RNA sequence: CAUUGGUGAGCAGCGAAGGAUUUGGUGGAUUACUAGCUAAUAGCAAUCUAUUUCAAAGAAUUCAAACUUGGGGGAAUGCCUUGUUGA
């Protein structure tokens, strides 16, 4: 629960279109389901390379 | 030499020339005052920030600088001048034709002294004068009491003593009685420099030869005797802090300190500044504080600490090594070419013969830096070229920059002097780039550009071949090859499409940018030297060899202006933002302002230094131009910006305003015959008809609160049947007299929209029906004017509003309805706009929906 | 009931708290009834600090009204008031054996032995031609631009 | 209200509202230059109704 | 085509600091929170300043001969403006913070009051050249205690009192030599003294302070000098007095207390004469007119504006900005009205050449996210976070339907169809494109077919269809008309947004998240051009960021497109500091804007300084809200988790820079964007640039003048446009006779045909020659009308243009011809009375 | 065979009296430069004291103020408010 607030800080973490850099946001039981990394991040990169699924096209 | 367009800002970019400086205490902080050429500036001591230039320029080079605790003493030719703030205070004349060279201050004794072995001494008038005004005495050094002044120094603790130092003896002047009172014995080497010491009655004396004479000046007899080897002493100073450290500096660039107490040396700090130019001219202390300002013909000023001791008991014998601290510097050469960095106006690129790149800035000139030639490490794991001991890049020629994409990748590309090599620099990380770019053929590059986009730079060779490489990784995209002789201009248009070139061979060759077609060929006469291209007006401009300049139209194929008139090379030249003027400076000491529209100089400076470069800022206030002699970068303000330009050929008067100022004012009527409105606002029309709706709907939701004890004519308190007629109805009574209403009517316009409202309904034509009657024939006046159509219309619907019921009251009286079916008979033919305007917009509906 | 409180002061004698209100009254205070104790019309306009001696014998007050005043807490009547002195005092502090220290706001101004009772050892900035009944100031320390 | 309000802006105010309404109106047959803010300008000139 | 600049700030008509009129009643500045905003209230037409401070103004003063203005921002930074030269003359830094600016009524010499000194500087010839160093300080006094918050010159020009911080207030003489006339301290106030002013007469001095006291001093006896004649309480019990002022002439004081009520006072009499309110909002700003009969009056924390003339109890104008709120834009088609959406629910139809909203819209309780336009303006509609769809109108500003889902579900977008029948709009919750009709307001079906939320709908001018962009990563194309009923998707790389379409109707541009702006082919589904646009993109690093702003993800994508109406360019806008102009068919951009220079507003800045961050903590992130000396500003409700939310207290921090909708003008070659700053309104119509077309060596100003004497008429007009200077089109058009128009406009060539139209319609509009114009506008449109109607789209700018000139301003006076004409045959010709 | 894994031995090529990393300290920018201090229309800066005191001015919420309380239930002793003895 507080490595969270270190990615959220260093700028990893979207709600939809825009990232969001204050952790002290109430996130609504609708807006739950659209909480993703941001794109072309180290902290997606990693994610996919264990899986063997980077597609750099999109360069993720 | 005057100019109508142009006027001097500042020289941006200098710091020092030579002269030695003065620095002044004031309070607890110091400020470094050092002069520029015609002009002085003043520095401060703890972040060497610039505070106070001259307003006024001086009108000769400044000789001689002192400085009090606020008034700065600036000596130039034959006047000094006491100056607080840059603002000239006082101007102190010296009543001969002679040089001042030297310039003491102390008390109320001003000392200044010419180059012919005269001192002249000034006197407060007042003892609680700010400055001395009045003239004393002058002084006189014979040729038997010693050769010419050196120095003047003031000792501490001498009652109205002035002393003076030759090049062969040092004397003393008792300036309150004007008599020499002592001379010292005869010193066989040349004194170069004085200076007084914390101890009394000692003053130290540096010669030609490297001897540091400390003439103790009580007895009369020298003291210590310091020997430097052979080296031009040219700086004297003490450390006042407490600690016996004597610092003097050499010609040689060269600073050495001596430890007084142990007889030895300390640090001998070599190349503080350049040899050419004079080397460390004043170097000093600050008073109290272990911080020595330095400065030299460098165009540089350095300074220096002395560290604390790191041994914690001994202290005196183990000194630390004097470091480097804050430094504000220029070029020590003149500039050679200038560009601008951003279109803010706030930086500038300028690359000297001093072999470096410099980002100055226009708006802080504290902000400067030095761009750094420090190569990047190469991606191949290859060990790069050049040599082990480190040297400047070479004379940069050329340079083009885009500020579109800045500091993802490199954004200037530079061409040096006879290199076949352009260099990338990056502005944003004020370092030199990871790429160069060869232009395979073997050839010198003469004009290097940028596309807009800020992903291609283009590089012209010397044999033709016009390369077209990449930022990213350096890469070669496509080469163009066209010409014979040396390429001497490249450009490219907004849309990445139009790509023009320019040679030696006087072709001018399109080229297409997203295929690889040549578009046409535009041979000229004379060959091509320089190229600006404005890409927002879509027109280049070329430098011709028959001393002209062409401008052409990039789109469609031909010259489309033709300039004449210089009498020599055109040397460079810019383009205005908006695209209506060209700068050019020429090899004949002029610079002229081309109007592209009219053909012709509207503007002609004839600058005394020959100007090598011209270059508008992108906003249009500041003309940058650089000279052929002058380290700095002289700075002309746009005048255009706050007063209109007579657009007017004075190029042969210095060696109808409608059309003049290009603004054309619109005629208040074309004809008689047409139906023009009224001058003024449109939304008046709308005011008139519905005055009582808006006031109605700006009152407040409530009545506000009201304290009723008011007095009642507070309005008419304002603190600073024939006669009491207003002054419309007398023009409306005395307007049926002479049958005219124009005089009438200009006041019925003029009023307003409230007081017009007042003026209708009440006409006071009730029982007679007389100011009706007049009121109604004005207004056939009125529209048979034709003018102010829209006002007059709306003046009977007001009319109509108000006494419609009156005239209704009394229809079919052959005197009002006469009136009224005059009007009429006016009004009959103002179905012309009626049918216009029922025409014109079921047109425009019809043709923008089909 | 007096506006914001612009003053604190504990006194060493007596736990009392002493209060500098906005109305220029210090007023002394105690847990043990919900009314103020005293109420000594010190200084006009507002009290900017107020200091008690360690005795609990002696108060110094100050305000924005360029003026300074001594009360005697005992029997609620003040020694001396100094007027039109040039900056109005923002702190004032008594020491130990009695300094009394005022600052200025630039400066920092000490008086030795300006508490007693009598009449010349009111503080003072200055003494003409030497008069020893004045109370010169101990010492004057200025600061730089603080 | 004032709780719904301190709910919306805690929730970064995208926010899911009420089901629904029906409710009653009345239109004063005023002018419609006099039904907008104070201006020296308008658009309409007919009524209300 | 690409030389747009900033011309207007619409909105935001007063934000913080001191609003001032001009020496005249006419023109009005206003300091909006970048730059100063010059509306003028008798030529209804605004200006505002195209030069930008580095934060937020604290002073404004104008001079008395409406030549030279002073800005100084909250720090110190002093702008000079040559106002009628509208240029900026030095950029000086004062090094504390400034509170008033006042210029002396002679003009040479101005006080200003910074920190706790007055500083007395002489102004600088406005005739003489920009210099290094224009300002030369006549003197600095020190005699205060603690920070100066007024000032205030005589009505001679060698008085000044300043009333400060401490509780005194005291009266300088500019002059050495009147030192012993005036030295004397008033003080004795019990609270923050804000203003002190001379009276009619020089004798006396009325002192205002905070607590609700004004003093009224005299120079009289109990030798004798300045006792307190009689004072004077508001008995105003928690509200406070914020500023005033006071016109001598008429004796006035209108004093502002923070309840927001605000009063009028004789001054020998102490009568109240007038009291009304606005609302909860302090009184921020008092001024008056130099007649003493206008007073301007402004709230900072709505951001409102109210001139009232104090004789008749009637306003001129109660404007209302709203800072941060604006979501969305639409303009008519007319290029006149630009409305707007609000996070209040207000949507406000404000006017282009007067800054001022003409008509609110506050039906929507929740916030309007999306506003769009439909048939000829005549109608519009807006869809809100409160469940609904709005119509409206704006001929009886009134809704006609409140369109609702089957639950309320949110809304994002809304588009319309060009004919008045259908309105669709998107939802973040549940993601299906309802429809509903114009008529009936029961809504139609559900589009349905989305993975997550459709962001941005518009329908197609000429094929009416629809193109959904969604989180799908797919635009949809919707055949929902005649038997069709048919889905085609175009999948796209990333998160596409912000769609948008060409009037030609056959081009999708959409923004995908991953920055590129691709193109499409609507009835051919394959993608025919992409721009790249991550790159020229400023993404601002906030203050409470913790990453470069090189790898800054968070605005280095669009989310705003809108094409131009030529269909030749795209305007991109995002949550970035940046607006950018591309080019459609060359793939490249124009030019890059930057939409503000703000450190309130938190990314204005790639590179924030070194000098701020301590050991711990940013220094500008420090709450610094207790050393204020109030208590409601004291006050925090700041939520954790308000991110655009309700208020600006709420906030917690700075706001951030963005801009949400743009729209390019279907009139004059202009776009208006929707910022934080307001609305933004960049225009080219200054024309001062050279653009050619075509030119030779012979063709000149001189051959213009010289084709107009010999009578070449077409070719002294078609010569003209090789030039293309506006005063050179000027000179010929207005010159030529009546009956040579339709020989000319009959063999105008094809190429100069779009330049004629765009000068007509520009230039007809503000021109008193409705006769002239308009023939004109006949024999072009019945000589050369079939080419307009072959190439529509190059035209349609031009041609709204001049059908907006004869709607406008041309049609009213045929009303009023036929209204005047028809009363007259009434009431000549019909009954008599009694 | 691939290794898109690490560790080591070399070569081709790059290659001007060395070159790679890694790091401490300091200085300059990171918003557009009108100088220090004070009691300030002036003085100091080597100080304001044996010149800085008098005079003049200066007192309304007539005896005013938590706009700053997590929620539920009370409140014996407290505190607040209104009625009940004596100067």
């Amino acid at each position: 629960i507080q490595d969270a607030v270190k990615f959220i800080e260093q700028g990893h973490v979207r709600v939809g279109p825009n990232l969001i850099n204050d952790p002290a946001y109430l996130v609504t039981r609708n807006m739950e389901d659209y909480v993703t990394w941001v794109d072309n991040s180290k902290i997606k990169k990693t994610l996919l390379r264990y899986r063997n699924q980077i597609d750099d096209f999109d360069f993720s | 030499k005057n100019s109508k367009i142009f006027s001097p800002f500042r020289i941006i970019g200098n710091v020092s020339n030579g002269v030695p400086f003065a620095t002044g205490t004031l309070g607890s902080t110091f400020y470094i005052v050092t002069c520029v050429g015609k002009t002085f500036q003043i520095y401060d001591a703890n972040t060497l920030h610039l505070l106070f230039v001259s307003e006024k320029e001086t009108p000769s080079s400044i000789v001689a600088l002192s400085a009090h605790f606020h008034y700065v003493y600036a000596a130039y030719e034959n006047k000094v001048g006491i100056y607080k703030r840059g603002i000239e205070e006082h101007l102190l004349e010296l009543e001969t034709d002679a040089n001042v060279e030297h310039l003491c201050i102390f008390g109320d004794y001003l000392c200044a002294s010419t180059d012919d072995n005269s001192i002249f001494i000034y006197k407060k008038s007042d003892p609680q004068d700010k400055y001395p005004s009045e003239f004393y005495t002058k002084l006189t050094v014979t040729e038997i009491q010693g050769g010419e002044i050196v120095s003047l120094q003031h000792l501490a603790t001498y009652l109205n003593k002035l002393t003076v130092v030759t090049k062969s003896n040092v004397l003393l002047f008792n300036v309150r009685t004007g008599k020499l009172v002592f001379t010292s014995n005869e010193f066989p080497d040349q004194i170069t420099t004085a200076e007084p010491a914390p101890v009394l009655d000692i003053i130290a004396l540096g010669t030609v030869t490297g001897e540091v004479i400390m003439f103790n000046m009580r007895k009369g007899k020298r003291i210590r005797t310091i020997k430097i080897p052979q080296s031009r002493i040219s700086s004297l100073s003490f450390r006042t802090d407490g600690s016996s450290h004597l610092s003097v500096g050499t010609s040689s660039g060269d600073l050495i300190f001596y430890d007084l107490d142990r007889r030895s040396r300390i640090h001998v700090l070599k190349n503080i500044h350049r040899e050419s130019y004079g080397g460390v001219t004043q170097a000093t202390f600050l008073n109290g504080q272990p911080i020595i300002v330095t400065s030299g013909g460098d165009n540089s000023l350095k300074e220096y600490v002395f560290d604390p001791s790191l041994s914690q008991g001994s202290g005196d014998v183990v000194v630390q090594p004097p470091r480097y601290l804050r430094s504000r510097g220029g070029h020590s050469q003149p500039p050679s070419y200038i560009a601008f960095a951003d279109s803010q106006s706030h930086f500038m690129l300028s690359a000297s013969k001093d072999r470096s790149l410099w980002s100055f800035s226009l708006r802080k000139d504290a902000q400067s830096q030095e761009m750094s030639q420090r190569l990047h490490k190469k991606q191949d794991g290859g060990r790069v070229g050049g040599s082990t001991i480190k040297s400047k890049f070479p004379e940069i020629v050329a340079l083009a920059i885009e500020n579109a994409r800045i500091g993802e990748w490199e954004n200037i590309i530079t061409a040096h002097k006879d290199e076949k090599f352009a260099r990338t620099w990056d502005m944003r990380n004020k370092r030199v780039g990871r790429w160069t770019f060869d232009t395979t053929d073997d050839g010198f590059v003469k004009s290097v550009a940028m596309s807009q986009c800020g992903n291609f730079g283009f590089i012209g060779s010397s044999n033709g071949s016009i390369t077209i490489y990449n930022m990213q990784s350096g890469i070669l995209r496509k080469k163009y090859k066209l010409h014979k002789r040396a390429v001497t201009g490249i450009s490219l248009d907004g849309m990445n499409r139009k790509m023009v070139s320019c040679g030696l061979d006087g072709i001018v060759g399109f080229y297409d940018f997203n295929k690889s077609t040549l578009l046409g060929k535009l041979k000229l006469d004379a060959p091509i030297t320089a190229m600006v291209y404005h890409r927002s007006s879509d027109l280049f401009a070329l430098a011709l060899d028959d001393l002209s300049i062409v401008v052409i139209d990039a789109v469609t194929q031909r010259v489309v202006r033709q300039l004449w008139g210089h009498s020599n090379r055109i040397t460079a030249f810019d383009f205005s933002p908006e695209g209506r003027w060209i700068v050019s400076a020429s090899l004949d000491s002029t610079i002229r302002t081309w109007d592209l529209p009219t053909g012709g100089c509207i503007d002609g400076i004839i600058v005394d230094n020959v100007a090598t470069n011209v270059k508008f800022s992108p906003n249009g206030d500041l003309l940058a131009t650089t000279h052929v002699t002058g380290n700095g970068i002289c700075i002309w303000t746009n005048r255009a910006q706050f007063k209109t330009v007579s657009t007017r050929t004075i190029d042969e008067s210095e060696f109808l305003n409608d059309i003049d100022f290009n603004t054309y004012t619109s005629l208040e009527q074309i004809d008689k015959e047409l139906l023009t409105l009224s001058i003024g606002p449109r939304s008046k029309m709308n005011t008139l008809l519905h005055l009582d709706v808006i006031r109605k709907r700006s009152k407040p939701k409530e009545a506000p609160k009201k304290s009723e004890k008011l007095p009642f004519f507070l309005q008419l308190s304002g603190e600073k049947r024939l006669g009491f007629e207003s002054h419309f109805t007398k023009q409306l009574r005395e307007g049926s007299q002479s049958k005219d209403y124009s005089s009438l009517l200009a006041t019925l316009i003029n009023f307003s929209p409230a007081a017009v409202d007042l003026e209708i309904r009440s006409l006071n034509s009730f029982e007679p029906f007389d100011e009706i009657v007049w009121f109604i024939d004005a207004l056939t006046q009125g529209l048979k004017s034709n003018k102010n159509f829209e006002l007059y219309e709306t003046f009977m619907s007001l009319l109509f509003k108000a006494h419609g019921d009156v005239i209704h009251a009394n229809n079919k009286n052959q005197d009002i309805a006469s009136a009224l079916q005059n009007w009429e008979d006016v009004h009959k033919k103002e179905d012309r706009l009626d049918d216009l305007v029922k025409f014109c917009m079921g047109v425009a509906a019809f043709v923008t929906t089909a | 009931k007096a506006g914001p409180t612009m003053a604190m002061a504990q006194n060493p004698w007596n736990a009392v708290m002493h209060l500098g209100h906005s109305n220029g009254t210090v007023s002394l205070w105690s847990p043990s009834m919900p009314e103020p104790l005293v109420k000594l019309l010190s200084a006009r306009g507002p009290v900017n600090s107020i200091a008690i001696d360690r005795s609990g014998y002696y108060m110094a007050t100050t305000g924005a009204d360029r003026s300074m005043k001594i009360w005697d807490i005992r029997n609620f009547k003040q020694l001396h008031s100094v007027e039109s002195l040039p900056t109005p005092g923002t702190n004032v502090s008594i020491s130990d054996t009695g300094l009394l220290a005022l600052s200025r706001g630039p400066h920092v101004t000490l008086w030795k032995d300006a508490l007693k009772l009598s009449g010349d050892s009111k503080p003072c900035f200055g003494s003409m031609g030497g008069n020893p009944h004045r109370n010169t100031p101990y010492m004057s320390h200025l600061f730089a631009g603080n | 209200a004032n709780l719904v309000y301190k709910l919306d802006v805690l929730s970064s105010v995208h926010f899911v509202p009420k089901p629904a309404s029906t409710s009653l109106e009345i239109r004063v047959e005023t002018p419609t230059i006099s039904m907008e803010d104070a201006q020296p300008l308008y658009m309409s000139n007919a009524s209300s109704l | 085509k690409s030389d747009f600049k900033f011309s207007n700030l619409l909105g935001t008509v007063y934000r913080q600091g001191n609003i001032t009129f001009s020496d005249d009643g006419k023109q009005l500045l206003s300091p909006v929170g970048n730059r100063v905003s010059v509306f003028d209230l008798i030529n209804n037409k605004s200006f505002t300043f195209e030069y930008e401070h580095r934060k937020n103004i604290a002073a404004i003063d104008l001079n008395k001969q409406g030549t030279l203005l002073i800005s100084i921002d909250e720090d110190g930074r002093a702008i000079l403006v040559n106002f009628k030269a509208r240029n900026v003359l030095h950029h000086f830094n004062f090094k504390e913070k400034c509170s008033a600016v006042k210029f002396s009524p002679d003009g040479r010499l101005f006080a200003l009051a910074s920190g706790r000194f007055l500083q007395i500087w002489k102004t600088p010839d406005v005739n003489k050249d920009r210099q290094f160093a224009p300002f030369v300080r006549h003197r600095v006094h020190a005699g205060h205690f603690q920070d100066i918050t007024s000032l205030t010159w005589s009505q001679d020009s060698r008085f000044i009192l300043t009333t400060s911080k401490d509780l005194s207030a005291k009266i300088w003489s500019v002059d050495s030599e009147e030192k012993n006339l005036a030295a004397t301290t008033f003080n004795g106030h019990r609270d923050y003294v804000m203003g002190a002013f001379f009276s009619h007469d020089q004798e006396k001095i009325y002192t205002v302070s905070k607590d609700g006291a004004v003093f009224v001093w005299e120079f009289t006896k109990r030798k004798y000098s300045w006792r307190i004649t009689k004072k004077h309480f508001f008995y105003a019990n928690q509200a406070k007095v914020k500023c005033v002022t006071f016109h001598p002439a008429t004796r006035l004081l209108a004093v502002g207390f923070t309840s927001g009520e605000f009063r009028l006072y004789d001054l020998p009499d102490f009568t109240l004469i007038q009291q009304l309110s606005m609302g909860q909002n302090p009184v921020n700003t008092v001024s008056v007119n130099q007649t003493g009969e206008w007073l301007a009056f402004g709230s900072s924390k709505l951001g409102q504006l109210l001139v009232y003339e104090w004789q008749s109890e009637s306003y001129i104008l109660k404007q209302q900005g709203h800072f941060d709120s604006t979501n969305s834009l639409a303009y008519s088609p007319d290029g006149s009205r630009v409305v707007t959406a609000s996070e209040d629910g207000k949507i406000k139809v404000w006017d282009i050449t007067s800054g001022f909203c003409l008509a609110t819209f506050e039906e929507h309780t929740s916030s309007v996210t999306a506003v769009q336009f439909a048939k000829r303006g005549q109608v519009m509609f807006s869809s809100s976070l409160d469940g609904t769809v709005r119509a409206w109108d704006l001929i009886r500003y009134r809704n006609f339907r409140t369109f609702t889902g089957t639950e309320r579900i949110q809304f994002n977008c809304l588009a319309v169809d060009p004919s008045g029948e259908v309105v669709c709009a998107g939802s973040l919750d549940n993601f299906d494109i309802h429809v509903w009709s114009v008529q009936t307001g029961q809504l139609l079906d559900a589009l349905s077919g989305h993975e997550g939320p459709v962001s941005c709908l518009s329908f197609s001018q000429e094929n009416s269809v629809l193109a959904s962009a969604s989180w799908d990563k797919t635009i949809r194309i919707w055949s929902i008309f005649g038997r069709s009923q048919q889905v085609e998707p175009i999948e796209v790389y990333s998160d596409v947004l912000a769609l948008s379409m060409r009037p030609d109707g056959k081009e999708v541009a959409v923004s995908t998240l991953k920055g590129q702006i691709s193109i499409f082919n609507i009835e051919d589904a394959k993608q025919v051009g992409n721009i790249d646009c991550r790159k020229d993109i400023i993404s601002g690093r906030f203050n409470q960021d913790r990453f470069t702003a090189k790898n800054s993800e968070r605005s280095k994508f669009f989310t705003t497109i809108h094409y131009s109406f030529d269909g030749m360019a795209i305007v991109a806008g995002g949550n970035n500091n940046s607006i950018c102009l591309y080019d459609v068919p060359n793939e490249v951009l124009l030019k890059r804007f930057i939409v503000s220079r703000n450190m309130a507003l938190n990314g204005t800045l790639e590179f924030l300084n070194s000098k701020k961050m301590t050991e711990a903590g940013s220094l500008d992130l420090i709450d610094d809200a207790g050393e204020n000396s109030d208590l409601e500003d004291r006050i925090d409700n700041s939520l954790p988790g308000s991110q655009r939310g309700g208020d600006l207290s709420t906030r917690k921090m700075r706001p951030e820079v963005r801009v949400t909708s743009v729209q390019f003008s279907p009139t004059a070659n202009a776009f208006a964007a929707a910022s934080t700053e307001g609305l933004l309104i960049y225009s080219t119509n200054d024309t001062i640039l050279f653009d050619p077309f075509d030119l030779d060596v012979d063709v000149t100003p001189h051959s213009t003048v010289e084709a107009l004497r010999e009578k070449q008429f077409l070719n002294a007009l078609v010569m003209a446009f090789r030039l293309n200077e506006e005063y050179l089109i000027n000179k010929v058009y207005e010159a030529i006779p009546i009956k040579e128009i339709p020989l000319v406009a009959s063999n105008i060539p094809a190429i100069y045909l779009p330049r004629i139209l765009k000068f007509i319609g520009d230039f007809a509009i503000e021109s008193q020659h409705i006769e002239f114009n308009l023939i004109w506008i006949k024999a072009l449109l019945s000589a050369s009308g079939g080419y307009i109607n072959e190439h529509k789209y190059l035209f349609s700018t031009a041609m709204r243009s001049i059908q907006r000139f004869i709607v406008r301003v041309a049609k009213e006076v045929v009303n009023t011809t036929t209204d005047n004409k028809y009363t007259y045959r009434f009431l000549v010709s019909t009954d008599g009375s009694m």
